[PDB]
């Protein structure tokens, strides 16, 4: 029932918006395809499109369904279904293809570096496809580096956002350089004024990283089994003042990870103008306070595409 | 259809006197 061989790819281009994937500048990856459907395609037939195995259409939301192809008027041409495992859309055809002949359709699908696939900086040959007909381009994946100010060093990104429960998750690397940090204090804040909400209840788990361990340059951990959960240690070390939590690390030599899930407030305009920040403080030689800080904010792609047909007489 | 960005800000804080 797969009718891939019946599909005529007129165009297919992978772009990166230079061939550099700034995954931490929220750089997208276009795949702008066009094609022709022959009339020998009937209701219930299936053509495919697959993404590269190392991308994902949505970075921080599991809600990555494929769009559906729709004629100018709005009648549906096919409804797609995305399988994360195989990273492949399967587009089933509606009765449009029976009512209509000579059918030309365009797509444009954005995607992000799958942080589970590619935990560290590297080059990749990306391979995309439209109905089996592959195309490729080479790229390199740069991950952000931490801010350093004396001993104070930190970095962070957004990992998972839940449009349903209105929460957002941020993962913070306190002391990725495993420096000796004296009276270390780490703040998390809605930011720099406010966009989210941080208080007693905002979930903050803390993990210690042994000196032999190296963290994923993606800045997204997937497995916390293999890190010392120290969250209870920080029980008696939490100050909360004006959308700002403050953590008292004391003198440290070890890296740490913080997992912050925080409620956000929806924007009336109906876009996701969300942002959150952290900052690491350490006393320096001269007895001053050095602040390195990090702030993340959400970026949005959105697939687009339609079709068109002769009306059969 | 959704991903993050990162930004950096540094200051120092001493005592005026």
């Amino acid at each position: 029932n797969n009718v891939n061989d019946l599909i005529t790819v007129t165009k297919q281009t992978i772009k990166v918006g230079d061939n550099v994937a700034a995954a931490h500048d929220g750089k997208d990856i276009e795949y702008d395809t066009e094609f022709t459907i022959d009339n020998k395609v009937k209701k219930g037939d299936t053509m495919t499109i697959n993404y590269d195995k190392n991308v994902i259409p949505s970075d921080l939301t599991d809600k990555n369904d494929p769009i559906d192809i729709t004629d100018p008027s709005g009648e549906v041409i096919a409804k797609g279904t995305f399988d994360k495992a195989t990273k492949q859309i399967t587009y089933t055809f509606t009765d449009y293809v029976d009512k209509y002949e000579d059918i030309k359709a365009r797509l444009t699908l954005y995607s992000y570096i799958d942080k589970q696939a590619v935990p560290n900086e590297t080059s990749l040959n990306l391979t995309f496809a439209t109905a089996g007909k592959e195309t490729s381009q080479n790229v390199s994946v740069d991950y952000q580096d931490p801010m350093v100010h004396g001993d104070s060093n930190i970095q962070s990104i957004f990992t998972k956002l839940d449009e349903n429960k209105q929460t957002i998750e941020q993962q913070i690397y306190v002391n990725p350089l495993k420096k000796t940090a004296t009276n270390t204090k780490v703040d998390i804040a809605g930011s720099g004024n406010g966009s989210t909400i941080i208080d007693q209840n905002t979930e903050m788990k803390v993990y210690k990283v042994n000196p032999n361990q190296q963290l994923p340059q993606s800045n997204r951990i997937y497995d916390f089994s293999q890190y010392e959960d120290v969250t209870s240690q920080f029980d008696n070390k939490k100050s909360f003042s004006n959308n700002v939590a403050t953590l008292d690390f004391g003198d440290i030599n070890s890296a740490y990870i913080i997992k912050v899930v925080s409620k956000y407030t929806p924007t009336s305009d109906g876009e996701l103008d969300i942002a959150q920040g952290t900052s690491m403080r350490t006393t320096d030689k001269y007895g001053y306070y050095n602040y390195a800080g990090y702030s993340n904010f959400i970026v949005t792609s959105n697939d687009t595409g339609g079709g068109d047909g002769t009306v059969k007489p | 259809r959704l991903s993050s960005r990162s930004h950096t800000l540094r200051t120092t804080c001493w005592d005026g006197k």
